[PDB]
RNA sequence: ACGAGAACAUGCGCGACAUUCCGAA
């Protein structure tokens, strides 16, 4: 997917003391994503469940719940705001909203997990 | 097949860490009573929309993102409290030792919203109180606990004198009793065995470091405010925030005057920023350490078994 | 040859885990977890097995009679046939709150007391699944003491857990029989 | 041939450490998109396939994040850059032939055990 | 006015029996 330019502008080195962690932002932690990575792993969950070609309320509404708590960890710390900010994963979840369909939102899942899963890798 | 039924009476505050943290934003905290209402986010943002202020908390959230109190935001809107109880999961007690609500980590509760304490979790402290493949002693979870009971109590340090930390673990108000079933054997582990082992160890962990506290001026004042029942007698400390020394096999294994030299070192290795810098042996190692005025002790807890 | 259906409930007490191929069991088609009958029965089998070797087919006669033997010269049927139990659509919408939990461990090391945190996804308690088990009357007189021997299982099951760490707080199951009919035949 | 050549280059342990279970996940995700593609009758690959192509390429930069002896199995054996080139070509005969690569490639893995 | 004419390689047959994704924290 087109998320392998984002995470490859989004990954960086860092060396200290003789140590070389290869992290994309000093403060992308596995487990400070994880709580949103959750998130929608619960909202999809739901989703599947549902098995419905729109977007649910209720889904709507954990989602909702999700962009504040994307907002959240933009104010937590400055390095998943600059993630945020390079993915522009905001525009993807109002498209979701927008369009309401189940399609665009597993679409955006996958490219999200993709993002993740690139980080992942180039660590 | 051995099946006795377990109680546990929290004497002190005990927090069992969920494996999550949240600040001010997911519950209400009112300063003028002190007390913190854990609200759910769905139920906050449908509110915020019916009422029209969902844009408001975002730009309140845009500058406020390190502090962004929900409390303080609903003030700002003026909005009515009865709303405010209605979208509220439940409310609980705050005790400060010193201050608001900054970084709570959540009690462990079940999936349905009740709250309870793991089996896991007495497993691991019977294990490590013992010694000094556990497959017959078979330990279940715990009966849910009042909602109301559970309050968010202050953790605080007494290195030869208290001091509260900023750090707020939401531990389970004093005089609440939880149930077990526990089912063992009689060919490889005794309760009278066990529990009487269990009190040995707290005995002597009492010996030869809380008696340093007692004898310190910091000690003294929690004996006189009550952190200790008279009772402390099978106790354990099951919650996060006890401290290192509770329940541990390498201070049962190593005699006295020299396990707390590996206890040194092995907090030194732990700490190095805080331990490490420090090099001589205190006379206690490790030196660090409720709304009414009895004092408690972080994880106390007391035993009692019905076979 | 009498066919008696076993049909009811079994609600869960704690987290219930089985571990799948940390996930949990569940049906492909439904994405809801399941009990497997090949744990229950592997569940009921050990332990009445326990209660009264290394091929794991010598056992005692009444284990062969009711879960079946493989014996070289005596293969007997298996009499008890245990299904894979669904989670109930009555449990699915008290739940319309998350079918499945993800509990952390943190597993702390004793020499290094260096913690290594784990995840386990278990169902929440309060969830139930709706078994089915079926009797196969080979000889009619040995039927009452076979039933007798199915009884003693169930309690230990109810005494025991179901799957996953059982000694940490999970599995723990409760049994509600609902009807107990000769489907087929005239037994 | 090449799959021979690359598992012999990779013998010594084959792979840093590769074993059919860490490979499964991305055995099952490539049967089961060649068993779509085999039930269609048509040349050039779909949308919904070319999707689950997707899909796959990021399940393999998945498992090599996770695993070294995977990173250096897809390093080693050109499985991404392949599938990449099904997805460019978009003709079915390339993915059956890819398929048929990965195959061979598990299969003298397994024989070289 | 063909070494030809008539002639089912076909009938019966469960890929099945025993097997806790579990111990450990």
């Amino acid at each position: 997917n087109f998320a392998r330019k984002v995470v490859e502008e989004n990954k960086r080195v860092k060396d200290n003391r003789g140590r070389q962690e290869i992290v994309l932002f000093n403060g992308l932690t596995t487990s400070k994503l994880r709580n949103l990575l959750e998130l929608i792993n619960h909202v999809y969950t739901k989703v599947y469940n549902s098995d419905d070609t729109t977007l649910s309320e209720d889904v709507r509404d954990e989602l909702e719940y999700l962009k504040v708590k994307f907002a959240y960890e933009s104010g937590r710390e400055p390095a998943v705001r600059t993630f945020i900010e390079k993915t522009y994963v905001d525009k993807l979840v109002d498209v979701v909203l927008k369009k309401n369909t189940k399609k665009i939102f597993l679409d955006y899942c996958k490219y999200f997990e993709a993002l993740v899963a690139y980080a992942k890798f180039y660590r | 097949e051995k099946v006795y039924q377990v109680k546990l009476k929290v004497y002190g505050p005990v927090h069992i860490g969920s494996g999550k943290i949240i600040r001010k934003q997911e519950y209400i905290y009112d300063r003028r009573k002190s007390l913190a209402h854990i609200v759910d986010g769905p139920n906050l943002v449908k509110f915020l929309n019916k009422k029209g202020k969902f844009t408001a908390y975002l730009q309140y959230l845009n500058t406020t993102k390190e502090r962004a109190d929900l409390y303080t935001f609903l003030r700002q809107e003026q909005i009515d409290t009865n709303d405010w109880k209605t979208f509220v999961l439940y409310t609980e007690r705050v005790n400060q030792g010193k201050k608001g609500m900054n970084d709570l980590h959540l009690f462990v509760r079940d999936g349905r919203g009740d709250l309870y304490i793991p089996g896991s979790s007495l497993k691991g402290a019977l294990r490590t109180v013992l010694e000094g493949a556990f497959h017959s002693l078979s330990i279940s979870d715990s009966l849910p606990i009042d909602p109301k009971n559970l309050a968010i109590y202050q953790k605080i340090d007494i290195n030869k004198e208290l001091k509260p930390m900023p750090l707020y673990r939401e531990c389970v108000n004093v005089g609440t009793t939880v149930e077990f079933t526990m089912k063992i054997n009689s060919d490889d582990w005794t309760i009278e065995k066990i529990e009487k082992q269990i009190q040995q160890a707290y005995l002597q962990y009492w010996n030869k470091w809380f008696v340093g506290m007692v004898t310190t001026p910091g000690g003294k004042a929690f004996i006189k405010g009550g952190g200790l029942p008279s009772v402390l007698p099978t106790v354990l400390f099951l919650g996060g925030g006890t401290g290192f020394p509770s329940k541990t096999t390498h201070y049962l294994q190593k005699p006295k005057e020299q396990a707390q030299k590996d206890i040194f070192a092995i907090l030194q290795r732990r700490f190095r920023n805080v331990y490490g810098k420090m090099a001589t042996v205190p006379k206690n190692v490790p030196m660090v350490l409720d709304s009414t005025n009895k004092w408690y002790q972080q994880g106390v807890c007391l035993l009692e078994f019905q076979p | 040859y009498s066919k008696i259906r076993i049909v009811g409930k079994i609600d869960v007490l704690t987290g219930l885990h089985i571990g799948g191929g940390s996930p949990v069991v569940r049906d492909p088609y439904s994405r809801l977890p399941i009990i497997p009958g090949s744990s229950i029965k592997g569940k009921m089998r050990s332990l009445l097995a326990k209660h009264i070797q290394k091929m794991h087919n010598q056992d005692a006669p009444e284990i062969l009679r009711l879960f079946g033997s493989s014996q070289k010269g005596a293969i007997q049927s298996s009499r008890l046939q245990i299904s894979d139990a669904f989670f109930s659509k009555a449990s699915q919408e008290e739940f319309d709150l998350a079918y499945t939990e993800t509990k952390f461990e943190n597993t702390i090391s004793r020499l290094t007391a260096v913690a290594n945190p784990r995840q386990i996804e278990r169902v929440t308690r309060g969830a139930s699944f709706d078994f089915h088990i079926i009797y196969n009357v080979e000889n009619i007189n040995e039927v009452m003491a076979d039933f007798e021997n199915i009884k003693t299982a169930i309690h230990l099951l109810e005494n025991d857990y179901l799957g996953g760490g059982g000694t940490r707080g999970n599995g723990r199951i409760r049994f509600v029989i609902d009807s107990i009919d000769t489907v087929v035949g005239d037994f």
